[PDB]
């Protein structure tokens, strides 16, 4: 269903977005510990992201469900 | 049904009663399903049991090993990792014996191959699981009793190092009580001198040779901690 | 007909005296008879004595094993689990032997690949039953025999100190009676003070070393445990 559909990608797209935003601010910075802090608050909004990503769609017998969370975990991760 | 309604709810637990909960209820279903699908299955050639077993089982068993590996991710002690890890085991040698007769019975080599890369990927994860807490555990003891072991041999190296103090200030007690008064000659004192003096060796002597020992325990914790570390 | 009897009642069991009957007279049929059909169709080459032995084998002997090892899942204590085991390695030996002789002497390699799937699925079943039982049950002895052990030393170290205060209170006591009264020259209790000292020594030097043996005899069991634990 639809829940399930959006759930992958809305989970994927909040801590995608949460992710690029941190990065980019310890990108454009020289200061280690901003880049610390990204790197922590990265692996926490990626973390729980994939976490839930995968077992949701692995609880699906359908290609569209493994199709949204390679793609969502693929880019989370990378 | 059940493992997929137990992997959907499971996966929203947040205490460890509930995902422990899960790993065993998994566990115990694909487990005792995988046996039976394959058991049945197995008793006769039709490529209809074959599928449906080979199919079953290898999704079954995959998605309850999955689902429980995943849940002892967040529970990553041992009480809860071990329980994870035996769940594992149970499922995955049953499915990969399962899946493993169910497809050479089977005339479809594409049936085999997907089915031998779900045995390997479910013995696997029970061999990853098995070798990682029985080494770390087993490291884990033998640092921790190491620890106690030196503890407890500081408290025995102290408590003669206080014997030693005592026989030496009773020596000094009793026979300056005696010389104040008068109450010795000094011939008995000096017997008395050498009665103080050879208890202090006493102590003395065995407190030197029981460091030793102690020493020698702490070696033999060494060589099985090496041993467990070098060969995991 | 006696082991399809047999599991068909079996199966329908709730007490653990029952479940157990089921697994002797399970094993005991498929095992003689597993045994006497194979050796009968092995002394002869035609196709009616190899075809009716390995179906009736293959089928016998993995119902005689599913059977009891489903009896079995439901008592999981060694008592029961061991019966089991037992019971079906002695069929499962039997069977595997009787199907893989008498499927080589068959020209139909169809025979011989069925064959092959129930010798492997029968060879298992023993092998898992075996090293689950063997490893987790000297497992548990070695932790019940070091906990023994730890509580044993316990009681042992609480003894030596009991011993070391009754020492001391003896002194001082023996002494005080003395003194009060009069009854002794300081000499004389100086000589019985360091005598009185020294029985202390001589019970704390003791003490101590025999707690150092008794963690020796503990890290022994750690390491017995370890070497069990690590190579399962």
């Amino acid at each position: 269903e639809e829940f399930m559909a959006r759930a992958i990608s809305a989970i994927a797209e909040l801590a995608k977005k949460a992710i690029e935003a941190i990065y980019r601010l310890a990108d454009n910075h020289t200061t280690d510990t901003f880049m610390a802090k990204a790197i922590e608050a990265i692996a926490e909004l990626a973390k729980e992201a994939i976490k839930a990503i995968a077992d949701l769609a692995k609880n699906h017998t359908t290609e569209e469900f493994m199709a949204r969370a390679i793609s969502a975990i693929a880019e989370l991760a990378r | 049904k059940a493992i997929d309604a137990i992997y959907r709810l499971a996966r929203n637990h947040t205490t460890d009663t509930f995902m422990a909960k899960a790993i065993e209820a998994i566990a115990e279903l694909a487990k005792e399903a995988i046996k039976a699908i394959a058991d049945l299955a197995k008793n006769h050639t039709t490529e209809d049991f074959m599928d449906e077993a080979i199919s079953a089982i290898a999704e079954l068993a995959r998605k309850a090993i999955e689902a429980i590996l995943r849940l002892a991710s967040n529970l990553t002690s041992e009480t809860y990792m071990r329980k994870a890890q035996e769940a594992i085991e149970k499922i995955a040698r049953t499915a990969e014996e399962a899946i493993r007769d169910l497809a050479r019975n089977l005339e479809d080599q594409e049936r085999r191959e997907r089915a031998k890369s779900a045995r390997d990927e479910i013995k696997r994860f029970a061999e990853d699981a098995r070798k990682k807490i029985e080494v770390l555990a087993l490291l884990k003891r033998s640092r921790e009793y190491l620890k106690k072991v030196a503890l407890i041999q500081l408290v025995i190296a102290f408590v003669f190092l206080i014997l030693l103090i005592l026989l030496s200030w009773r020596s000094e007690e009793l026979i300056r009580e005696l010389e104040e008064k008068g109450a010795a000659s000094e011939a008995e004192l000096a017997r008395m001198k050498q009665q103080h003096m050879t208890a202090y060796l006493q102590a003395a002597l065995t407190a030197w040779e029981i460091i030793s020992k102690s020493v020698i325990a702490l070696l033999l914790l060494q060589q099985n901690q090496l041993n467990l570390e070098l060969r995991h």
